């Protein structure tokens, strides 16, 4: 419930919306350099172009950083990065992010079938997925539920849209999969704290319709300018 | 055809079946989409719900003693105008689940039917494994610090097998450039080029994959997304492996009911095909 988190997730949601409108799954990434508050890379699902089942948002953003900074660059900077994703990283992405030693993940809605930050596995706090520098597994935090409703709604749009081819009620939020009540209240306010962790319900009260219903065709050009600014600040 | 040791899940003294036992104890339920009738209707409905409801349902409900009957709204009542997602492993578990949720048909350990249905070409397996291993030792002999190999065979066996060395040996590499990932990207780029791929090529669907080393959590899940049929590996990685029950945190990613998808997995437990020593902390 930090406001930088709202800000950056809003960006992620705009990008996911763009993904929806280009016939792709609305999972989208914003890699933020936490010490400066700067947007350093972005991602969208890209399995339509790649024809592989591995070209996920996070992967796209890892490539962008590798291109901007080189391999050494990626490995060096990554511990300083806060990732913002609309949907919880899948096990595969959660594991890649673990191995690269990411600072932190903030996500919207859980990933019901493949979620590797608590929903199906907790790769981010496991013991078999290591940081190679020192073969460690201290882990990373993954903050759930930031614009959860928005992420869920974008997915519903996708499911409906997907069917167009040639021939509110949001689920209970099992928060205890992603943090302990103490870790909840350190993460969120004490008012929202008690009530929300307790009743298995979402932090918010109305769906931001303008954000998810309006198109974002300029989003790429916006993120490009912002990314190149970060590059000139390096 | 094949010698099966049903006791231990070892095929031909060499292929050790890899799957999960902890999770086979608990039941993963569904709701009862029931139907109530009297016996005369029963025989007519069981015909209708037999041919379509078994032939068409994406779930496999053949372990359910369907007699107080459930086919599996529009297509359902149109045809009806005429008038444990998974089996348990023990008889005890069968009887208890029978009364807890629904009568089930007990037909022995369902893993016995799985081992029997495994269609395996023993010589192909040996071949690919010999190939990956010989490369592995070459790589090690060459000083390469990540002497791991993945070999991707397509369903038809007519395309060129894709041979993928670990990327962390290469110049501009990331810690996540593991051999399974590389081979997956290679198959993808082969589809993208389109010279040797039909319009019914999709992902690595029904590919078999041969690894010198048990894959990490990223790679395991990566093969789930790529919809491969089978993985066969040589070296277990207790610290990092994500297939064997006793490797890693027991992810058993090939055989996790919570995902919608599985693949068959085997370890080779003979000594014929030695590989390059890898540090045990290495993911992959
Ligand atoms: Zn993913
Ligand atoms: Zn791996």
């Amino acid at each position: 419930a930090d406001l930088q988190h709202i800000k950056h997730m809003r960006t992620a949601v705009r990008l996911a919306r763009y993904a929806l409108d280009h016939d792709e799954t609305p999972v989208a990434c914003i890699f933020v350099h936490t010490p400066t508050g700067q947007v350093m890379a972005y991602g969208m699902n890209d399995t339509n172009k790649s024809l592989t089942g591995v070209a996920h948002a996070e992967f796209m953003g890892i490539d962008q950083i590798k291109a901007m900074l080189g391999s050494r660059g990626v490995v060096d900077v990554f511990k300083d990065i806060t990732l913002y994703v609309t949907v919880e990283p899948c096990i595969m992405c959660a594991s890649a992010l673990k191995q690269l030693d990411i600072g932190k993940v903030v996500f919207g809605c859980g990933n019901e079938r493949f979620g590797g930050n608590g929903t199906v596995l907790s790769v981010n706090h496991d013991t078999c997925t290591l940081v190679p520098k020192n073969n460690s597994a201290a882990g990373y935090e993954s903050i759930p539920g930031i614009l959860r409703k928005e992420a869920i709604m974008l997915l519903r749009y996708f499911y409906v849209r997907q069917n167009e081819r040639a021939p509110n009620t949001f689920p209970p939020m099992e928060w205890s999969k992603y943090l302990n009540e103490e870790a909840f209240i350190e993460t969120f306010g004490d008012d929202y704290r008690t009530c929300f962790a307790n009743k298995v319900d979402l932090s918010s009260n109305s769906v931001d319709w303008d954000l998810i219903d309006s198109h974002q065709d300029n989003i790429i050009q916006e993120l490009e300018e912002q990314c190149k600014m970060f590059k000139f600040n390096v | 055809p094949l010698k099966i040791d049903y006791q231990n899940g070892i095929i031909e003294n060499r292929l050790l079946q890899i799957r999960n036992f902890k999770d086979v104890n608990t039941p993963k339920l569904i709701n009862v989409w029931s139907i109530r009738i009297d016996p005369r209707d029963s025989k007519k409905v069981i015909e209708l719900i037999r041919n379509d409801f078994q032939k068409n349902d994406p779930v496999s409900l053949r372990h359910l003693k369907r007699i107080e009957v459930v086919l599996c709204d529009e297509g359902e009542i149109n045809n009806k105008l005429k008038s444990p997602e998974f089996a348990p492993s023990t008889k005890e578990l069968n009887n208890a689940w029978s009364v807890k949720y629904w009568p089930l048909i007990w037909n022995g350990n369902p893993n016995d039917q799985i081992l029997n249905d495994y269609k395996i070409d023993m010589q192909e397996v040996r071949n690919e494994l010999s190939r990956a291993s010989t490369l592995s030792v070459k790589m090690a002999t060459a000083g390469k610090q990540f002497p791991m190999v993945s070999v991707f065979v397509d369903p038809s066996r007519k395309k060129d097998k894709v041979v993928a060395e670990d990327g962390r040996n290469c110049e501009n590499s990331l810690p996540i450039d593991h051999s399974v990932m590389v081979g997956i990207r290679a198959v993808g780029e082969r589809l993208r080029e389109g010279v040797d791929e039909d319009a019914n090529s999709y992902l690595c669907l029904d590919y078999d994959v041969y690894l010198t080393h048990e894959p990490c959590s990223m790679c395991s899940m990566a093969l789930i997304h790529s919809r491969v049929r089978r993985v066969v590996f040589l070296t277990e990685m207790q610290r990092t492996g994500s297939l064997k029950l006793t490797s890693g945190d027991g992810y058993c990613m090939n055989d996790n009911k919570q995902l919608n998808s599985t693949y068959e997995a085997f370890q080779w437990i003979g000594e014929e095909y030695p590989v390059g020593q890898v540090d045990r902390d290495v993911c992959c």
